[PDB]
RNA sequence: CGACUCUCGGCAACGGAUAUCUCGGCUCUCGCAUCGAUGAAGAACGUAGCGAAAUGCGAUACCUGGUGUGAAUUGCAGAAUCCCGUGAACCAUCGAGUCUUUGAACGCAAGUUGCGCCCGAGGCCAUCCGGCCGAGGGCACGCCUGCCUGGGCGUCACGC
RNA sequence: GGAGGGCGCGGCGGCCGAUGCAAAACCCGGGGCGCGAGCCCGGGCGGAGCGGCCGUCGGUGCAGAUCUUGGUGGUAGUAGCAAAUAUUCAAAUGAGAACUUUGAAGGCCGAAGAGGAGAAAGGUUCCAUGUGAACGGCACUUGCACAUGGGUAAGCCGAUCCUAAGGGAAGGGGUAACCCCGGCAGAUAGCGCGAUCACGCGCAUCCCCGAAAGGGAAUCGGGUUAAGAUUUCCCGAGCCGG
RNA sequence: UACAGGCGAGAGACCGAUAGCGAACAAGUACCGCGAGGGAAAGAUGAAAAGGACUUUGAAAAGAGAGUCAAAGAGUGCUUG
RNA sequence: GCGCGACCCCAGGUCAGGCGGGACUACCGCUGAGUUUAAGCAUAUAAAUAAGCGGAGGAGAAGAAACUUACAAGGAUUCCC
């Protein structure tokens, strides 16, 4: 186009099925700005730029949608090999996550174990 | 130098974010002062502009002239008035670059989000005076 | 035989063949001032470019 | 004849080769091994006694660290957010 | 082979032969070799080509 | 007797010292914790309308979603809906992304865009409900845990 | 060589002065002061900050160092630009032609070539078009220069495939480790073939790289552009593998 | 208790373009070397390009007029020189 | 044979997961010089330092006495005086 065509909202309010043939239209109309390139139209020439973007978009927000569904079948088993690598950041935060403190004390010295001051006297 | 721990102070530091101006730096250094009229109304000395706006030359050499703002540039801190010109050799009138602080500011496009920016500045001078 | 072959070498005799090539005006402009006179330019009579 | 002239004249020989690792002629072809960086090889050839020019490049230049550098300044993972949408939000705060 | 049976998908016509470059660019140029049953001058003329 | 040889001044040319500048260096001090096979550090080669470079990015390619700000970007061109606005901007934020070819670099090698193997779906037609072809992504060392077929008078019972 | 008393510069605490109506800086066969270190003042140049005085402090004063770094002489318009058998005439073009380009002429290498090509190497240098700022130690309108464009298409040629000398994962073992020999309980640990049917049968020194020269699955002819053409293209004819 | 890296800050009787880091500028860049490695030179027109149209000479580069500028005794050899 | 459990020892491109490299300023280990100094030089000095190698974190190491002492006994570890 001369015009830049469309905003991510839009996008948003599209189906996963619209946006799908939205997507062959713009690899399309990209190959027909390319051979303008050479002959430098005051057409593509805005419009190279935003097309690319365009295909960014459709292409996030389809991505986010499987995620989304596959995490609401997983979160009731035992799961995720793809939304464990969003929770973690790895390998030192990994060995930190235990929880180690808590766990000691658990067992062994925790009827007493701690100052008063207050919160033993105020609970007898 | 003059007390508080705080980031920012340092003369070098000061220089070097407000020739670059990312987009907040920009609008704060946008700020140009009002006149008398408009000071009265909305209850402060100085707003950022936009480009629908009109603006006065008082300071310079080149005073008398008005004319909307054109453009205003990011990468040397300037700003580009109408009708404050030079002429180049062939009869080209090209717009001579002027700071926000020197020229002042006629007429107001109040907008939604830029009006915003009055009530909020408003609301601050109105605690402090009374 | 061929004129070595390998696809390291010949990406790179690309690579460096695009950059050997001049600064294009306008950009002395669009970079403030500062004398753009770039440098990466070399010539194959002189010098020797390594892999 | 001798030295110097016949030195330079000979040169059909190849020793030292682009390496793909580093990207510097270095990789010392029949005995395979790159004394820039090793080409095979577990660790990256690291020395603690080439100081101060060498050092310096295989810090690197070239380096993305931009894109780790973001979650060392979060710390979290999370944030959530989506104010500007038509109603008029909380897309203008004070 | 991929590059052939997206002539047919993209432009409706048989591909003969395809035909490989090393360009200085240091991307590939394609010369591809297409049916005489229907013209590559009139395949041409709807992706225009100087 | 010009001239020559020499010298100086005045004006210059030469040259880039000096002065005055400095979005930089330098050194000290303070706060902060936070890389990676979930594909790093580092490289390569591409991508901007017009770019050699730097910077940015990766076939979703000087960028995307979302968000903040609220109108610029500019060398020239350009879009005019994106301008009283779910929204300008080499913008900031950037939670949601793509993230090429490589690289610890993992199918196996590598002076090879080298040579295998496996699986996916769509279409075909039934020399079979199979054959053929398609696009994508895997298949390493290391060892734990659980697992199967078992080696073996390793040990016991039970065999004919 | 010691001690003594001073001068000049940079910056800092104090104090006082000076300025776009012309600061600092710089120039000055211009004046004057001090024994000197230095200072003072004028005129010219210049255009934004600076100096004096009292304390404080140094990366604090230069002529050298076969000094370091930058500039510039005399040398010197001097040695030279002398190997390779050698040029010349007319025309074209252009402002300008011993050298460009075309003809004519004279020659030269003398087919172990000063040749037509490939290797290696370089990397666009090839060719067109533009064209003389730098560069071709003369010249120059010419260039292997600079600018702007284009150009390398393979079932059959090479690489690939394959082994060699040899290199190197895997094992065991030293060596913290890097790293090095190199295979082991792949030997009643599984790779390979029937085989579609799940099951049986058979076997090691493995397995890859290693000559773009060894060894080798398979093409010829004509035409074409700036060029190598079995090779690009095309006709006609094949040939090999699946 | 440590801290010549990294990130984000505050300062100094710090340095002032042959100084300061190798690098104020495209710098670990250009370039050098077979490699290990070695490694520069290079900041300042002006308030604003107002970067000298036009006329004239010259093959052109340039010059001379003029225009512009507070100043060309500021013309991208650019402040002082 | 077949040995229910299992005993002992192998094999999965095996089920869910984990390791290498970096950083290496600072730190924790390892391993380890010589120039130099002694106006020579070996013992010694430099130095239980530089080089070499591995591994973590924001701190790390250390850590509640088989201690120090010789006292009306002190009392994990670290750092400063």
């Amino acid at each position: 186009m001369s015009s830049g065509k469309v905003k991510a909202g839009e996008l948003w309010n599209k189906s996963k099925d619209d946006l799908t043939k939205q997507l062959a239209e713009l690899k399309t109309e990209l190959g027909q700005l390319r051979i303008q390139k050479v002959a430098s139209s005051g057409s593509k020439l805005n419009r190279i730029h935003d097309i690319r973007k365009s295909i960014a978009r459709v292409l996030t927000v389809i991505n986010a949608k499987q995620r989304a569904q596959l995490r609401l079948f997983y979160k009731n088993k035992k799961y995720a090999p793809l939304d464990l690598r969003a929770k973690q950041t790895r390998a030192i935060r990994r060995r930190l996550s235990p929880d180690e403190k808590s766990r000691v004390l658990e067992k062994t010295k925790k009827r007493t174990v701690h100052f008063p001051q207050r919160k033993f006297a105020i609970k007898a | 130098m003059k007390r508080n721990p705080r980031v920012t102070s340092s003369r070098r530091k000061c220089r070097k974010a407000h020739f670059t101006a990312p987009s907040s730096v920009r609008r704060v250094l946008m700020s140009a002062a009002l006149s008398t009229e408009l000071r009265h109304k909305y209850n402060v000395r100085s707003i950022p502009i936009r480009k629908d706006d009109e603006v006065q030359v008082v300071r310079g050499s080149y005073k008398g002239r008005e004319g909307k703002v054109v453009q205003v540039y990011r990468r040397r801190w300037v700003i580009h008035v109408e009708r404050i010109t030079r002429e180049k050799v062939n009869g080209s009138t090209v717009n001579v670059g002027i700071h926000p602080s020197k020229v002042v500011v006629t007429k107001l496009k109040l907008d939604k989000d830029r009006k915003a920016i009055l009530d909020r500045k408003a609301s601050g001078r109105a605690a402090d005076k009374a | 035989m061929p004129s070595h072959k390998t696809f390291r070498i010949k990406q790179k005799l690309a690579k460096k063949q695009r950059q050997n090539r001049p600064i294009p005006y306008w950009i002395r402009m669009r970079t403030d001032n500062t004398i753009r006179y770039n440098a990466k330019r070399r010539h194959w009579r002189r010098t020797k470019l390594g892999f | 004849m001798g030295k110097g002239t016949g030195s330079f004249g000979k040169r059909r020989n190849k020793t030292h080769t682009l390496c793909v690792r580093c990207g510097r002629r270095s990789f010392h072809l029949q005995k395979s091994t790159c004394s820039s960086c090793g080409y095979p090889a577990a660790r990256i050839r690291k020395y603690n006694w080439s100081v101060k020019a060498i050092r310096r490049k295989t810090t690197g230049t070239g380096r993305m660290r931009y894109m780790r550098h973001v979650p060392r300044r979060f710390k979290s993972n999370f944030r959530e957010g989506t104010e500007a949408t038509p109603r008029k939000r909380a897309a203008a705060a004070n | 082979k991929k590059i052939k049976a997206a002539v047919k998908k993209m432009y409706d016509i048989q591909a003969k032969k395809v035909n490989t470059l090393i360009r200085p660019d240091g991307k590939k140029k394609a010369y591809v070799k297409l049916t005489p049953d229907y013209d590559a001058l009139d395949v041409a003329n709807k992706i225009g080509i100087i």
